[PDB]
This record gives C-alpha cells, structure tokens and sequence, in this order.
C-alpha cells in the first residue's frame, strides 16, 4: 500500500521517518490554509473596495 | 482590483489544490503509520516468525 | 507523566479523546489565526482612517 | 477610532493568549498520545493483564 516490499522484514526505522512526514503534514497544511484564508479576507476587502 | 481578484482566485485555486493533495498523501502516510503501530507495533516480536 | 494513575487498565477511550482534542487543536488554531488576522486588517483600515 | 484601536489591541492580546494556551496544551496532549500509541498501542492488550 505504501512501499512495495520496502524492507517489511524489519521496518522499525520507517515509522520514525513517518513521524517526520507527520510533522510536515501539520506545517504543510497550517501554512497552506492560512495563505488562502489570508487572501479570502483580502478578497473580501477588495470586493468591498 | 478586479484583476487583483482574478490573481487572487488563481492563488486560491493553487493553494486549495496543493493543500488538498498534500493533506491527502500525508494523511494516508499517517494512516499507514497507525496501521503499522496498531497491527504491528513490534507485534512482529510476538509473531517472532517462529 | 499525564494523569497520576489514569485508567491504565483500559485506556483506549483516552487515546480517542486525545485524538478529538487534536482535532480541537486544529480547529482552535485555525479559528484564532483567521480571526486575529481579519481584525488586524480591520486595524489597518482604522489606521488609514 | 483611537478607543477602537485600544480595544483592538486588547483583542489581539486576548487572541494571542488563547492561541498560545490552546496550542501548547494540545501539543503536550499530542506528545502524550504519541507516547501511548507508540509504547502501548494496545500493547496492554498483548499484556492482557493475563
């Protein structure tokens, strides 16, 4: 499902790798939405103007 | 300001997409981690491939 | 470390509640950010006025 | 408008306090949940209090 055999024989390290990925999730989203959210307000402002 | 609106819509589309993808893939990887540490949180040691 | 003796006999409910509280993390942080930046834009408008 | 600015600064302080408190507290909750789901994601069931 992720990786194709991908060292399943002893996969411990990959979990820690995923933790980094997990972290990059929040960042990658927390920024993203905010940005669009930012422009949303600006967009509204622009519309009002 | 309407041209600014057009550019803002472009940016909104780009960020919306990027966020959708990134969140999907990262959530799937997170679910993969959960499946690992749920089905095989070193439960392979109890399996032990005996 | 969390709790002092905290239903270790059957703790799954607590993991579920903490997942809910992480959903609350996301909701609250996003709401606070959007509200504060919108009212910052209102501050800017008031400044120009 | 200066009174409005003063109240707005008060509101900024309130939002920042709320955001800090919630983000810290729930981050420590995140850490605790990670410790549970890592060290004992139903490893207690493997123990089963047998």
């Amino acid at each position: 499902r992720q990786g194709r055999q991908y060292q399943a024989e002893d996969l411990e390290a990959l979990q820690n790798e995923l933790e980094a990925r997990q972290e990059a999730l929040s960042l990658s989203v927390n920024e993203g939405g905010e940005r669009r959210m930012e422009m949303r307000q600006e967009l509204e402002q622009l519309k009002q103007k | 300001l309407r041209q600014r609106h057009t550019e803002l819509e472009r940016e909104v589309s780009r960020f919306e997409d990027q966020t959708q993808q990134q969140r999907q893939q990262y959530a799937q990887a997170k679910e993969s981690l959960t499946t690992l540490n749920r089905l095989i949180p070193q439960v392979t040691l109890l399996l032990d491939e005996t």
